[PDB]
């Protein structure tokens, strides 16, 4: 959280919290219930937006549902569509808190070792991902989207 | 392995020190090939400058 | 290295390269890991590198035990370390950190717990912006 | 460490279950509870030295501790026992902030005991400094806060001992 | 350092308190402020990628990549494309700076007699900064592309 | 300033700055504009404040103006007034920059060891930024005097 | 670490006997066992990342340990899981090479239980791995180098447990 | 709704559903559709229609909102506009059922009773019902106005 | 009785919602199903005779209960029990036309377990003729329809079971 | 252990407050409560064998932990799982008529955790027959019983977790 993250560099500093560090988190919990709505919105919109997003992805993307491709079979589309809800949970989290930390510990951390093992491709999973976000950027109000779109952006960028 | 003898000057901004603390503040010295990059960066942070830096060990542009 | 876990390796090179024990499990998990998947020669090289061996050493000092107050575990642990002499105790300090448990949750205290009260009591009064024939319309219980 | 809104977050997360109504209501709650906790870490952060100096009036100082062979005597050890005392008000005033104990376990909590006690640091004597903390930061954050700042020095107190 | 801090450091050595005219660099620096952070974002989530299109316009399929070129082999390929991350780094912070220290105290410092020694075209290093200004300037949009130009023919003309 | 501590600590993670982190340059940004008008106001009070002050502390401390002390003398007590200019200078760049870090480089550093050697009394310089501190807050706004406080407040904790 | 050889050098150094036929038979045995040892390892490199997939698939994914609230789940923990694997299968060829199982108590085994036990990490899936792991690499490495790779990972799974 | 009225006609003669009976529930089915954005309509348009309606009534009826009459004050202007409210809802619903049973129910059994004890004269809730009707059939096209009429007619009738 | 227009209907109206889109999907949803379940009606109408007969054919006769001594043993037990079946079908194309089990409830079902126990009707016969009704319908109905007229069949079967 | 009457009191007195208003209301809840308690409680008891029946049918059994090589298999184990879902029984059904949680912590949960993982037992499975018991018992105690009993239910879940 944007808390957590202040008292962590103040305790780096070894210091009481700065008034500047303060007046930030006033502002941020002022903002808690806004950002609480936008991440309600995507909660109620959750299962479309992950089955759009698929159907986005595995166009744009054929090979990874071919008999060749990882995602290809039921069980495999499944667990795909699963890790696309997954990120979403995560992105929800992330507009709750005001930080990626939650996101990042969660999802962007071994990611890599992770799909490489199970052979997944990274690149596929970053375009799912964006797939979702242009979803979910349609549902949100457009101040809503942007602020959407930084953890989204996050998302895509730590998965590349 | 290649080696790399660099010069740099770091100056003491925290604290002014007692101790007399030449070689500190002026330093030349020989860096494995792989650590003068880290090293480059830590005198850059440091906000030390870097006069000069010479390959003391292997050849330029060398494949093995 | 060569008689020791991979951990226990970690632990031997904080203390010879920076005079301390492992301060958290962040920390373990950074060197570990590097430990891992690169030599010893890595990991070595990567402690005099860093910012602390930086700080403190500096290029013309030789480490020394730091003896640190401040992290929390960090004093005894390290203490622990100093005082065996060399193959006296093989075993871990820190074999790693144990996560904690949670032993109060976020409504049992007071600011939360009243502010609960607050919206759960009167959550269901008279709305203003509404207008009254909408708001004597408008049902309480709802379900059930 | 962890603070209110990432432990909802993160029991949610075991759960697997997404963001619900109920959750977001602990989250609304702690959010109106922000604006007087950021108010009283002003006060304490201003009044720190003050709060120091009062406890250790009040339990410390005028006594065998600070007499010669007492585990206060000599500067040295003073001003350790004073930056101990400094440390647990940072701690705590980070505590409330956050809203968690947590952090409390996870820093200042965790191998206290076995340090004190290698150390020789009496730990009821560190407790009744604590305590005395509490009751003059009760007096300065005010009422509201004071509730909220005490439960946090308690959970010090009870850790110690 | 920062734009604002040049202008109190200037001050500081002149000994005058700050002034009106002082006071307008100040605040036309805050204006341009929303812009570049809107800027560095873009190109943070774009990175990989706007390294990846400059290579390709400029160091890839290139007598450097053939053997006998600078840039053959992995251990030589990998090298300069992490050189050219640390440049888009460094040229993304010097934006949000509004100020072109942190280049000199970091990027350009040292770098030429490191290349020098190396035998690392230096021609070849600019192009690719160049490129990279192309790529950078089309995400950002125009307003952003202005500001974000300077700083990378900063870099550019160190170099050279 | 704010932005060069944000881009400082993301040089050592050697990481794009994070959302939160652009967030607070924004935040910061945003707050340049009040807080060059307060810095302003100060500016045009400067003379009036710096007599105001020595005269406040010469009150309170006989003993520095008189045969023994330091500041006794025509040149001495220009001197002395000298010195309480240079610290509301520096106050007034703290401010702008919205941090100690300007104040604190120019001034705070070795500051014991220079007056040790001069053989001013620090005490005697501690209350003279106090009693500025009291002109300055008078003809503030009460926000605006709350923000020039801490800074004040710093340098008196400085010199101790 | 030990070897065969070595073993056998330093059973006769403490008698301070002299190598005799006994002791030479032992390490013409260890001779010819060599050859295969060698062509089992290279196997066993070339095949790593598949026989780690290949295990994980067989106990470690598909389960609760991946779904939330499990010990694997999150990327962090999924990717130490199979680190640890690896850390196994690596030793378990070092010590098939060796011929000797002690290379895998002074690297692997010592101070593993106690790790484990702080992290929560669950020692009985684990094992389940290491057993997985020894499936694989016995269909892979034919089988007269099975049985002698099957003893290391027994002894590793033995250890754990 | 008009599945239900056909069933309980058949069971009534203890007999399958007559072909002709089959023929309705058929065309009904087709003109759900249609009937669902008629009700959607009016529930948009409701707080207006109400509002519009309430107005008209009372001009008709000054009586009703005079110191002896029964709407007469705030509180019981308001919960006039409440009963109107309620009667459109009804409406809604029975145009989705196709049929004014559901309205029938909930509203027309026992409102002589009700209305009496509380003395509101029933001419008087009838007049504000075609008031609703008017309001409604201005936003609805004339065909759907005229289905809508029926239901709107039923209350009028039901209630005199 | 309900129907499933009116279910709908009545969830709103106990919160006093107006109906909203959510609502309207549902309904809609029952529109489109409408068609083919008149299709079905009609067809269980006109072989409704025959249904009764193979499903009679299936469990109830070529049996002990036909045999005497057995319950439908008899002409007027015999008539009894066919008049029953023909009560069940009739209904269940009722439900399947409603769309909502609720009227089995209201007529066939209540009472019907204490009626067969004072009676001594053997009630798992009378499920396994209701079973074999089910069968047949379905292959006359179709498949589309079969799955909607099964639910209906199996709603009785459970409760007089 | 403690129960509610017994808990408030306890409160006050480490307080060392008279007992007030605020005290006597939450009293006044528990004595509102009890009857019901006491009616469910007889319930459970009377119906304890077939709960952990359902309850095991629903989770346990027909499960791999019931084939060879699963945790329950052998009917020692078997029997000792069963055992466990009573003990979970009675405790709850303690605790719903105290009106504490604390008989819980005191008994069933101190140590649990760690005589599991000894043992080998898995705790989401079991915390998963729990919540069976639960749904099972929430039918018989009916509904204002029901919640009551959840509570504990649930807080035997968190703890084992
Ligand atoms: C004073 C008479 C003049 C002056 C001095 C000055 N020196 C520095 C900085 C350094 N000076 C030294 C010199 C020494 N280090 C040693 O070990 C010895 C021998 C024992 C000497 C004489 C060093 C190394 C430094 C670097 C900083 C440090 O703390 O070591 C400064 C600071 C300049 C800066 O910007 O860093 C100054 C001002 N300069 C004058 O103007 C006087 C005429
Ligand atoms: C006398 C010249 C000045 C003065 C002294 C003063 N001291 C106190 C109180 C204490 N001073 C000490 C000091 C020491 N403890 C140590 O271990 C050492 C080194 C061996 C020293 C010198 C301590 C511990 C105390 C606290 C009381 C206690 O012993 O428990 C006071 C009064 C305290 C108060 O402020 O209430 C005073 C007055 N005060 C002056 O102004 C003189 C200049
Ligand atoms: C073939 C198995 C796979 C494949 C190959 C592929 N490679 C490129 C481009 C390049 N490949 C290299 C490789 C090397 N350069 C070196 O110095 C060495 C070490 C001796 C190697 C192996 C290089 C440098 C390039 C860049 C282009 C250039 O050489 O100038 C491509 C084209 C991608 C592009 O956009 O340029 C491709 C397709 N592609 C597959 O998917 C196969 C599995
Ligand atoms: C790429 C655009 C061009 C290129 C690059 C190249 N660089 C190296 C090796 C090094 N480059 C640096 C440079 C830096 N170190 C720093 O700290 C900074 C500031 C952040 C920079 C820019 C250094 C120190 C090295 C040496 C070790 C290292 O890897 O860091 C090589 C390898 C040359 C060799 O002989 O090994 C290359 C290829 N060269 C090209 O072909 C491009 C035009
Ligand atoms: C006034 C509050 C007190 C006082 C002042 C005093 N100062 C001097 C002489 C000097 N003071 C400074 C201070 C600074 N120079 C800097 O660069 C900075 C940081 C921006 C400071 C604060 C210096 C360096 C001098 C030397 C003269 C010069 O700079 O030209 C004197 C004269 C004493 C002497 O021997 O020079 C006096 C009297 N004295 C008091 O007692 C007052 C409480
Ligand atoms: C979809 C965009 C791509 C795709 C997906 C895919 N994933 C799997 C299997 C798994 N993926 C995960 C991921 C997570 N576990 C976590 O803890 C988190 C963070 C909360 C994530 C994101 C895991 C653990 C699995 C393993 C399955 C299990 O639970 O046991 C598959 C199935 C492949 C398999 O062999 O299991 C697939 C298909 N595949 C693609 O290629 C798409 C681009
Ligand atoms: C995989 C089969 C199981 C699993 C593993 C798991 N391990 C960790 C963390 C660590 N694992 C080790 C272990 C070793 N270090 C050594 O030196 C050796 C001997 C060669 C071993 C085997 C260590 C020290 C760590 C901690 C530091 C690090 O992560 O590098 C985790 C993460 C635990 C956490 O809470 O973060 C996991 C998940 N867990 C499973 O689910 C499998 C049964
Ligand atoms: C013969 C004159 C004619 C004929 C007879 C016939 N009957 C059946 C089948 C059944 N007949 C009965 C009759 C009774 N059950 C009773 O309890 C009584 C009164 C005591 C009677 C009369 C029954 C129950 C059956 C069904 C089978 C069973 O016993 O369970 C058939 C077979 C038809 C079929 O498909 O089931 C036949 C042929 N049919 C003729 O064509 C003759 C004129
Ligand atoms: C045929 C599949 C099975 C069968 C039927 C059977 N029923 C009776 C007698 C009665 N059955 C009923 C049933 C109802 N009465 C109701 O009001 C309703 C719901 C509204 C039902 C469905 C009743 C009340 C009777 C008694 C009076 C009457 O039949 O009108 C019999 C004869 C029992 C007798 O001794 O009269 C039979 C044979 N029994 C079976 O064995 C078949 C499995
Ligand atoms: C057959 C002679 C009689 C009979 C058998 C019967 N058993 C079950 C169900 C189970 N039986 C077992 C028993 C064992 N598990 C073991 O590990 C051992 C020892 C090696 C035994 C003997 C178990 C565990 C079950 C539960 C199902 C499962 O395995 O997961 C049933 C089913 C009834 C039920 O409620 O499950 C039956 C019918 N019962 C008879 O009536 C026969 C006389
Ligand atoms: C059943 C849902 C799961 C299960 C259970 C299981 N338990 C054991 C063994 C023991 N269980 C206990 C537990 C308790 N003793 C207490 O005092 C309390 C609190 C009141 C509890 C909950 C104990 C101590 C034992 C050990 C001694 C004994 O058996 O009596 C087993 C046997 C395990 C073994 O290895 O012997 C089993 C099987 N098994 C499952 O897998 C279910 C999920």
């Amino acid at each position: 959280s944007v808390l957590t993250k202040a008292i962590v560099n103040a305790d780096a500093e070894a210091r009481y919290l700065s008034p500047g560090e303060l007046d930030r988190i006033k502002s941020f919990v002022a903002s808690g219930e806004r950002r609480l709505r936008i991440a309600q919105t995507l909660t109620e919109a959750r299962e479309r937006i992950v089955k759009q997003a698929g159907d986005q992805l595995f166009q744009k993307r054929p090979d990874v549902v071919s008999p060749g491709g990882n995602a290809y079979g039921e069980k495999m589309t499944a667990l795909c569509l699963r890790d696309l809800d997954y990120y979403l949970r995560l992105v929800t989290y992330g507009i709750v808190a005001g930080d990626v930390t939650p996101i990042e510990e969660i999802g962007i951390i071994g990611v890599k070792e992770m799909y490489n093992s199970l052979q997944t491709p990274i690149p596929a999973v970053a375009e799912g991902v964006r797939a979702m976000k242009n979803v979910a950027t349609s549902l949100l109000s457009g101040d809503d989207a942007a602020e959407a779109g930084f953890y989204f952006d996050y998302l895509v960028g730590a998965m590349q | 392995s290649r080696y790399f003898k660099v010069t740099a000057c770091i100056p003491s901004l925290k604290r002014v020190r007692t101790g007399r603390e030449l070689q500190n503040t002026f330093f030349t010295k020989l860096v494995p090939y792989e650590n003068w990059f880290t090293e480059q960066q830590r005198i850059q942070k440091a906000g030390g400058k870097v006069l000069s830096v010479k390959l003391f060990t292997g050849v330029q542009g060398a494949n093995t | 290295h060569d008689r020791y876990p991979n951990t226990k390796v970690v632990e031997f090179a904080f203390k010879h390269f920076l005079g301390r024990a492992v301060k958290n499990q962040a920390e373990l998990i950074k060197y570990h890991g590097l430990l891992g998947r690169k030599g010893i020669k890595a990991l070595i090289g990567a402690l005099v590198d860093g910012e602390e061996y930086g700080r403190l050493y500096g290029e013309d000092t030789v480490p020394s035990w730091q003896f640190p107050t401040l992290p929390a575990a960090n004093y005894p642990n390290s203490v622990e370390l100093y005082n065996r002499f060399t193959r006296q105790d093989d075993s871990l300090v820190v074999p790693s950190f144990k996560p904690i448990r949670s032993k109060m949750d976020i409504a049992s205290m007071p600011l939360v717990q009243a502010a609960l009260k607050e919206q759960q009591a009167t959550k269901t009064a008279l709305d203003m912006s509404r207008p009254m024939f909408l708001e004597l319309g408008r049902s309480f219980k709802g379900a059930d | 460490m962890q603070d209110a809104i990432t432990a909802v977050i993160n029991n949610y997360d075991v759960q697997g279950k997404y963001l619900d109504g109920a959750a977001l209501d602990k989250l609304k709650a702690y959010f109106t509870t922000g604006a007087v906790r950021v108010r009283a870490a002003a006060v304490i952060s201003s009044n720190a030295t003050t709060i120091i100096k009062e406890a250790a009036a009040k339990a410390l100082i005028y006594s065998d501790l600070t007499r010669p062979g007492g585990n206060m005597y000599t500067t040295r050890r003073y001003a350790a026992c004073i930056r101990d005392m400094d440390y647990f008000l940072r701690y705590a005033t980070y505590a409330m902030l956050a809203g968690d104990p947590s952090i409390l376990d996870e820093r200042v909590l965790n191998g206290l005991k076995e340090t004190y006690n290698s150390l020789g640091v009496p730990i009821a004597a560190t407790v009744g400094g604590i305590q005395a903390m509490k009751e003059v930061v009760g007096g300065l954050v005010g009422p509201d806060a004071a509730k909220e700042a005490s439960i946090y020095f308690d959970y010090l107190s009870s850790g110690l001992s």
